[PDB]
RNA sequence: CCUACGCCGGCAGGCGCGGGUAACCCGUUGAACCCCAUUCGUGAUGGGGAUCGGGGAUUGCAAUUAUUCCCCAUGAACGA
């Protein structure tokens, strides 16, 4: 466990956090060619307090948000969200029927799948379980864009390899890559 | 302390709700045109002990405070605690309080707009006036 | 939310401050301030009054920490 | 119009010594320092240009560089071009500016009205 | 005596400084 | 065993020397007693209605602690920490006119003497008085 | 009839002049309670409360303090009083009681009688002080 | 004889755990008048095991940024805290301190073993000196974060948290994080 | 309401 | 030009009067935090002082785009 009520509140109320999360969500939406210029249904993965999910609502999207933290969800409740919030661990799978969502988005969250604290399956197993179920719950030709924070290049390669084995194709977009203070990795994928 | 029975939970001095339970030397600061040093040098000539609060007072103390407060030269608040020293019109050493404070700020801005000076167009545009280094600032409040 | 503690005394406030205080095992202006919604200025002046009441022992006395103690 | 409790006819009939208590800190400071010969000559050209005008007419505008001139109340009613590097801005000296400089009336640069970032 | 003591102290201080 | 001012708690001595100057009553008191701070490097007014008296007492005692210190040294003793806004704090000195005229007012009571040495020191009357009040507070110390 | 020793921390010097006296302890004309960092009074009282004042019976102890800061001066006075009593009993009384009081002081704390081995050192060029250096940037 | 702060007794003090019995030095010749020692104890390895306990509670209390040389505020906070515990209990508060440090340090601890990317932890045994230091850090941290915005003086906060952890409450942040690491210890193994 | 004297410069400041 | 001392300035500063071409004279280089008492009492509050309106005094040919310093009044953001 990582967040509490105090820390979830301080994160969601910080103006600097709001601005950066909003910029990365809007960049993820620009990279999401499937919702870009289209209406869509969306899954927001690691939705937190709904800072990314509010910006999906701004473009007229209907969305479901998944997060593992109660306190992040409880803080989301008071923010007048239009999305459905669900308490859920993404590493156990995506619990929707095949072909439910046009797209999926995740901002600042999937690097937690490399962490082995919460559960006693390998991160490698949970990573496979995430990508294989994520491929299934997406429509055919659906898209997934994930902004994420990798600790090293091995973590990037492992994430890419698991997405590749699950049936995704696409690549990695690295914005501002000459500043390792401000650079951001976006995983940009599509299903078959 | 004691339980003062004439305790106005709301004070109304010069068009301002004052939280009368606050300390007297820090509840007069709450209105515009009076800060901390100024209300203290008022009270040292307004002859009220600092130990009391702002709701523990008599109206005779209130009327002598407002009497000294509108007559600052006649009660030895001499001519550097004043909000305005030399006005444009009369040059009269005089304190200016909240409604007149915004009135005279508006007066000076309207004047410098009418003057067509370097300051007045800044004040109409709502920018920095004292020549600041805005190569990294100008962030919050600009659109 | 608001810790706007009571600035002056009340009826029941003094009915606890004259009464409940010498039965605490520890009389601290923060503690008396904290249990009954009282500012530390108000409780600090009240505990100096409890010196003037003579009920309550004074053990320690410093800048910002002045320790009082219930008697016997 | 009134300035510091003194009127326009009262100011313009007042001597040069008694002005030096009616001004700001910098202005009484500089009038203590005493004016330069260039500004004396500029005020002399202003005297010549304000006198020879027709009585219906406003005086002929005199252009000048000296942005650090105290606007004396004797200059009120003239039209002065003030040089801000490129362009003489022509200001009618109204009596509201008797405690300022000329240099604030010809605003020197052009206001920044942003575009959009390219390659940042 | 006091003066002498003071002098001694001063000397000591000087020595310390040197060190 | 002539008691020493230095052998007493100094701030209880300051409070008693303030009370001693209050009981005296004769001194040329100035008129900016109810107006000013101590110097530029503080923010608010002092709470003491008798702050002139206790500062005069402490100034007489600092004259007792060393002779050869002028008003500029009296300015320099009463210094402090000016907060320069968001720019960091610095040491800033006392106020010249106030400390000068405190020394002048106590000079009126023949308690401050100008020397050949340029500064001002304590009078022999002054050291007699301070040792008397020192014995008073010494009896207030070793017999309380 | 007198012993003259000192105590030395970082900058604080404490000159001690002791002789046959009355139990007199002056620190430039003030007692050992009149030093405003007063909690450290107990450290300042460690030569008396460990040894007993009956062993400070007939000794005049003059203390004149130079330099340093307040805590450094307090440990210098503690230092100088302990070395002053030990040096007095060595020069004028036996070796045995001096050795005994040395063993009482050191086995409590060695810093009472020995000096401190370190000071605010000088600077080799390249930073604020000796160890930490200046900071830079990338990209 | 030698008593803390002029009055407080040390010969009544008793250690429960043999596993921590030497790594707290309070009993016989490590009792001093003040926590302010001002000697080196980080000279080499394990020399901060023979420094006094209340000196450790002192020197781990100037931890935060703005307080980072002001040890005299810390020793008066220690003095007021011992007096508050001596009021609310009556016993010798050093016994409360020893019982609080003993009941607060972890017993198993998780350590990331693998590669940088294999977060597959393994709950291992806690070293006794690190149990001591982890306990002192938890007690100081509970004194910190429960005294950020309150009316309570930080001496009162330290004293009450030391009381609550000496009896093993559900109220002590130190006992909360001890139970958290002991529950994470159940998970990794 | 641009003055008859001054340039376009100060008028862009208007 | 470093200053001491005195006088006049509610505060920045003036005026008179020496030493010092220098471990000397500033210099015992008399500091800040720290400490001991007072007031405040957990809230945008007396925290934070930004952002400004009136003045005042120095530096200088020249302070207007605030040179700097001072005195009122203004009190935003900021909840680690």
């Amino acid at each position: 466990l990582f967040y509490d009520e105090t820390e979830a509140r301080k994160y969601v109320r910080n103006s600097r956090m709001i601005d950066i999360q909003t910029r990365m969500a809007g960049r993820a939406l620009e990279l999401l060619y499937l919702p870009e210029n289209k209406p869509c249904y969306l899954l927001d993965i690691g939705c937190g307090t709904g800072l990314s999910g509010s910006y999906l609502s701004d473009e007229g999207h209907y969305w479901v948000g998944l997060d593992i933290s109660p306190a992040m969800l409880d803080e989301a409740v008071d923010r007048e969200i239009e999305g459905d919030l669900l308490l859920g661990d993404m590493g156990q799978g995506i619990p929707f029927k095949p072909g439910t969502f046009d797209g999926c988005i995740s901002i600042s969250a999937v690097q937690w799948l490399c962490n082995a604290n919460k559960k006693s399956e390998n991160p490698a197993k949970r990573l496979y379980c995430f990508f294989a179920s994520l491929f299934s719950v997406l429509v055919r030709g659906s898209r997934a864009v994930l902004q994420l924070y990798p600790e090293n290049s091995e973590q990037l390669e492992l994430i890419t390899t698991q997405a590749t084995k699950a049936g995704f194709s696409g690549g990695m977009v690295v914005d501002y890559p000459n500043s390792a203070k401000a650079k951001k990795f976006y995983l940009c994928l599509f299903s078959g | 302390l004691v339980i003062p029975e004439k305790f106005q939970h709301i004070l109304r001095v010069l068009n301002t709700n004052i939280d009368g339970r606050r300390k007297i030397a820090f509840a007069i600061t709450a209105i515009k045109g009076v800060g901390r040093r100024y209300a203290h040098v008022v009270l040292r000539k307004a002859d009220i002990d600092l130990t009391k609060r702002a709701g523990e007072l008599t109206e005779d103390e209130v009327e002598r405070v407002i009497t000294i407060m509108q007559n600052p030269r006649q009660y030895k608040i001499p001519d550097w605690f004043l909000n305005r020293q030399k006005d444009v019109k009369d040059g009269k050493y005089s304190q200016v309080l909240a409604n007149g404070l915004d009135n005279k700020l508006r007066e000076d801005l309207e004047r410098l707009k009418k003057i067509r000076a370097h300051r007045g167009l800044r004040h109409f545009w709502g920018l920095r006036v004292r020549g600041q280094h805005t190569k990294t600032t100008g962030r919050r409040g600009r659109t | 939310d608001k810790l706007n503690n009571l600035v002056l005394f009340d009826k029941a406030t003094y009915d606890k401050l004259c009464k409940e205080v010498p039965n605490y095992k520890l009389i601290t202006p923060a503690v008396v301030s904290e249990r009954l919604k009282i500012r530390g200025s108000l409780a600090r002046a009240a505990l100096q009054e409890l010196l003037s009441k003579g009920l309550i022992k004074l053990v320690s006395k410093h800048r910002a920490q002045v320790i009082y103690t219930r008697n016997t | 119009f009134t300035y510091r409790g003194v009127d326009l006819d009262q100011l313009l009939d007042m001597s040069y010594e008694q002005l030096m208590q009616l001004y700001s800190a910098r202005q009484r400071r500089r009038l203590n320092r005493g004016l330069r010969r260039k500004q004396h000559s500029l005020l002399k050209r202003l005297r010549k240009a304000k006198k020879e005008a027709p009585p219906m007419e406003k005086p002929e505008v005199v252009k000048t560089h000296l942005r650090d001139m105290i606007i004396l109340p004797e200059m009120v009613g003239s039209m002065v071009g003030v040089y801000n590097g490129k362009t003489f801005n022509q200001v009618e000296i109204k009596p509201e500016m008797i405690g300022h400089y000329l240099g604030e009336f010809s605003i020197t640069y052009k206001p920044v009205k942003h575009g959009r970032p390219g390659i940042g | 005596a006091a003066a002498a003591a003071a002098a001694a102290a001063a000397a000591a201080a000087a020595a310390a400084a040197a060190a | 065993p002539g008691v020493t001012v230095k052998d007493v708690n100094q701030q209880e001595f300051v409070r008693a020397l303030a009370a001693f100057l209050k009981k005296s009553g004769k001194l040329k008191v100035p008129e900016w007693v109810d107006t000013v701070k101590l110097a530029k490097h503080k923010e608010l007014a002092p709470y003491d209605e008798n702050w002139f008296y206790t500062r005069a007492a402490s100034t007489a005692r600092h004259l007792y602690l060393r002779g050869g210190a002028g008003v500029g040294s009296m300015t320099k003793i009463y210094g402090g920490r000016q907060r320069n806004g968001v720019m960091p704090s610095h040491f800033s000195r006392g106020s010249k006119s106030v400390a000068r005229r405190v020394l002048q007012a106590l000079e009126g009571l023949k308690m401050v003497e100008k020397d050949q040495d340029g500064g001002r020191k304590l009078t022999p009357q002054g050291q007699r008085d301070l040792d008397r009040i020192a014995g008073q507070v010494a009896a207030a110390n070793k017999k309380h | 009839q007198s012993v003259q020793v000192f105590g030395r921390k970082k900058t604080a010097t404490a000159v001690a002049h002791c002789k046959r006296g009355n139990g007199l302890i002056k620190v430039n004309g003030r007692p050992l309670e009149m030093i405003e960092p007063r909690t450290l009074q107990y450290k300042l009282l460690e030569p008396v409360l460990l040894l007993g004042k009956e062993r400070f019976a007939g000794v005049d102890i003059r203390v004149r303090v130079k330099g340093g800061g307040h805590v450094a001066q307090i440990y210098a006075i503690r230092q100088s009083i302990s070395k002053a009593l030990v040096a007095y009993y060595q020069k004028y009384v036996d070796e045995a009681s001096k050795k005994e009081i040395k063993d009482i002081l050191i086995q409590y704390d060695r810093t009472l009688l020995v000096a401190d081995p370190r000071r605010c050192e000088s600077k080799k060029f390249g930073g604020p002080g000796a160890r930490a250096r200046y900071q830079k940037s990338y990209r | 004889d030698i008593k803390l702060f002029g009055k407080w007794s040390t010969d009544d003090v008793q250690i429960n755990d043999i596993s921590l019995q030497d790594y707290i030095a309070v009993k016989e010749k490590y009792a001093k008048y003040l926590p302010h020692s001002a000697g080196r104890y980080a000279a080499k390895r394990f020399r901060k095991a023979q420094c006094p306990i209340v000196e450790r509670l002192t020197n781990s209390m100037m931890m935060h940024g703005r307080n980072n040389g002001k040890k005299l505020m810390t020793v008066r906070i220690v003095k007021h805290a011992f007096e508050i515990i001596h009021l609310l209990t009556g016993e010798n508060p050093l016994q409360v301190l020893v019982n609080a440090i003993i009941n607060s340090g972890p017993r198993e601890d998780s350590t990331r073993i693998g590669r940088a990317g294999t977060v597959r932890r393994q709950a291992v045994d806690v070293s006794p000196l690190r149990r001591v230091n982890q306990a002192i850090w938890l007690l100081c941290t509970g004194a910190r974060e429960a005294a950020f915005r309150n009316i309570k003086t930080i001496a009162e906060c330290l004293a009450d948290e030391l009381i609550n952890a000496a009896k093993g409450s559900s109220n002590s942040y130190a006992i909360k994080k001890k139970d958290e690491l002991e529950r994470v210890a159940k998970s990794n193994r | 309401k641009v003055p008859k004297g001054t340039s376009s410069y100060q008028a862009e400041w208007i």
